[PDB]
DNA sequence: AAATCCACCAATCAACGCCTCCGTGATTGTCAGCAAT
DNA sequence: TTATTGCTGACAATCACGGAGGCGTTGATTGGTGGAT
C-alpha cells in the first residue's frame, strides 16, 4: 500500500488537507532543482542521532542528506494531524496531548508509543 | 614505498575476501539442497498419511453404500 | 488494542538499545535540564534587557 | 495520490578508469582482450550463483506454496468424508 | 559522544512546526520537546533496521538504498517512495 | 473569579560545514609464466 | 622443438568513499515581561 499511509486515522476535511500536502511534497521533489546544502536539520547532528547506536559503524553521506528532507516532512506532517485537534477543541495552542491524539489516529506511529505513553 | 605496501595486503585480503565468499556460496547451496530435500520428502509423508486417512472414511462411506 | 506487526519486532529491538544506552548515559532521569552550556546561560544573563524583557 | 514511475540509477561502481587507448601490437591486444576475458568470466559466476541461490529459492516456494495447498485440499477431503459418512450412519439407522 | 547527540536542535524542529501551521498559532515548549524525541527517534527506528540488514550483508557503510528498503520494510511507504526521487537526482 | 505559559527580542560561542590527509576498499592493467592443442 | 592462443598468478596503478582532524564562520541557545486564554 504506497499511498495507504498518507490518509491512516484522518477523516473528510483531513485526509484531504494532508494528500494536498503530499502532491505539492512530490511536486517539489519531482520538479524543482534542489540544493542538497541547504537544510532545515543539520547533517552533522542527523549523522550523530544514526551513530549514537553502537551497531551503525560506517555511514554514506547520501542517508542523512535523506533524513533530513525525510525528517522535514515528517514533523510538518504530524504537526499539521495534530493541528486538526487544537482547531477542533478551540485552541490556539499546539500542546504534547494534541500531538499525543495525532500519533494514535495512524498505526504508523505505533513506534512513538515509549515516546508518549499518555 | 610503504604506502605500496599497504596495498599489496589491503589485495591480499580482498582476495582472501573473494575467496571465503566463493567456498560460503558454494557450501550455502549444498546446505540449502539437503534442506529443501527433507521439506520435499516431509510434505509427500503427509500427503500419504492425509492420502490414507482418507481411504479408511471413504471405505466406511462405501460400507453404508 | 493491536499494533503495526512490520513495526513491532523493531519497536522492541529499540526498547531494548534506548534502555542500554539510557544507562551507559546514566541518566535515568527523564527530565531535561533548564539549559545546556555555561557560556550561554551566563551571556543570556549578561545582555542589556529592556521593559518587556526583549534584549536591546 | 499521484507520483511518476522515477528509478534510482546505481552510485558510480568504483575501480581503475577502463584503459581507451587501443594496443598497438595484436600480442598485446589478445592478451588484454584474453584477461579482461579472465576478469569478465569469473566476476560474473559469483552473481550466477547468487542467482542460482534465487532460483533454487524461488522455485522451493512455489513447491512449499503446491504442497501446502494439496495437503489443505486432502484435509478438507478427510473432513467432508467425516461429516458426509455421519449423515449416511444415522440415516440407515 | 555527548549527551543530547540522540536528540535534533529544538530550534530547528521548532522553526519547521511554526511553518507546519497558521502564523496566528503557537506551540508550547512541552510539544517543541516532545516532536523533537518523536523525529529523533524516526532516524535511530529506521537507522536500527537499515543497520542489521547491514550486518547480515556484511556491508560496514550504510547507503540511501539500505535507508528507502529499510521504511518499506517498517511501513513507511509514502516516505521510502517519496525518498526515491530525492535520491535518484542526487545521484545523477 | 482563579492560574499558567509562550511569543516577543538578537549576541555570544558550540558546533556545522568544509577542505585535507590517511586508510580501505574495488577494478583494471601488465609482465612473466603455465597449459593444453 | 616449434607454432599458437587461452588462462593464472603477482604486483602495481588508478579511482571512490569514509573518517578524523583541524579551521572558518553561522546561526542555535537563552531569559524576563506582557497579557491572553
Ligand atoms: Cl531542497
Amino acid at each position: 500500500g504506497t499511498w495507504a499511509n498518507v490518509n491512516q486515522g484522518l477523516q473528510g476535511t483531513a485526509r484531504d488537507i494532508l494528500t494536498t500536502y503530499w502532491q505539492h511534497v512530490i511536486n517539489h521533489l519531482e520538479s524543482d532543482n534542489h540544493d542538497y546544502k541547504i537544510h532545515q536539520l543539520p547533517l552533522a547532528r542527523i549523522k550523530k542521532v544514526m551513530k549514537a547506536d553502537p551497531e551503525v559503524k560506517m555511514i554514506s553521506a547520501e542517508a542523512p542528506i535523506l533524513f533530513a528532507k525525510g525528517c522535514d516532512v515528517f514533523i510538518t506532517e504530524l504537526t499539521m494531524r495534530a493541528w486538526i485537534h487544537a482547531e477542533d477543541n478551540k485552541r490556539r495552542t499546539l500542546q504534547r496531548s494534541d500531538i499525543a491524539a495525532a500519533l494514535s489516529k495512524s498505526d504508523m506511529f505505533d513506534f512513538l508509543i515509549d515516546i508518549v505513553p499518555r | 614505498t610503504k604506502r605500496k605496501a599497504q596495498n599489496r595486503a589491503a589485495q591480499r585480503a580482498f582476495r582472501e575476501r573473494r575467496a571465503a565468499r566463493v567456498s560460503e556460496l558454494e557450501d550455502q547451496i549444498k546446505k540449502i539442497e539437503d534442506d529443501h530435500e527433507i521439506h520435499v520428502a516431509t510434505f509427500k509423508e503427509q500427503i500419504a498419511n492425509l492420502s490414507r486417512e482418507v481411504e479408511q472414511c471413504r471405505t466406511e462411506m462405501g460400507w453404508w453404500r | 488494542l493491536y499494533v503495526n506487526a512490520k513495526q513491532f519486532h523493531r519497536i522492541l529491538k529499540r526498547r531494548v538499545a534506548r534502555q542500554k544506552l539510557e544507562e551507559q548515559l546514566r541518566l535515568t532521569s527523564k527530565g531535561r535540564k533548564p539549559y545546556l552550556h555555561e557560556s550561554r546561560h551566563n551571556h543570556a544573563m549578561r545582555r542589556p534587557r529592556g521593559p518587556g524583557g526583549r534584549f536591546l | 495520490v499521484t507520483s511518476k514511475e522515477w528509478i534510482i540509477p546505481p552510485r558510480p561502481k568504483p575501480g581503475r578508469k577502463p584503459a581507451t587507448d587501443t594496443p598497438p601490437t595484436k600480442r598485446k591486444a589478445q592478451n588484454r582482450a584474453a584477461q579482461r576475458a579472465f576478469r569478465e568470466r569469473r566476476a560474473a559466476r559469483v552473481s550466477e550463483l547468487e542467482d542460482q541461490i534465487k532460483k533454487i529459492e524461488d522455485d522451493h516456494e512455489i513447491h512449499v506454496a503446491t504442497f501446502k495447498e494439496q495437503i489443505a485440499n486432502l484435509s478438507r477431503e478427510v473432513e467432508q468424508c467425516r461429516t458426509e459418512m455421519g449423515w449416511w450412519r444415522d440415516r440407515s439407522h | 559522544m555527548k549527551e543530547q547527540d540522540r536528540w535534533l536542535p529544538i530550534a530547528n524542529v521548532a522553526r519547521i512546526m511554526k511553518l507546519a501551521l497558521p502564523e496566528n498559532a503557537k506551540i508550547a515548549k512541552e510539544a517543541k520537546e516532545c516532536m523533537q524525541e518523536c523525529v529523533s527517534e524516526f532516524i535511530s527506528f529506521i537507522t536500527s533496521e537499515a543497520s542489521e540488514k547491514c550486518q547480515q550483508e556484511k556491508r560496514k557503510t550504510v547507503n540511501g538504498e539500505d535507508i528507502l528498503f529499510a521504511m518499506t520494510s517498517l511501513g513507511f511507504e509514502n516516505y521510502a517512495e517519496a525518498l526515491k526521487i530525492y535520491l535518484s537526482k542526487y545521484r545523477e
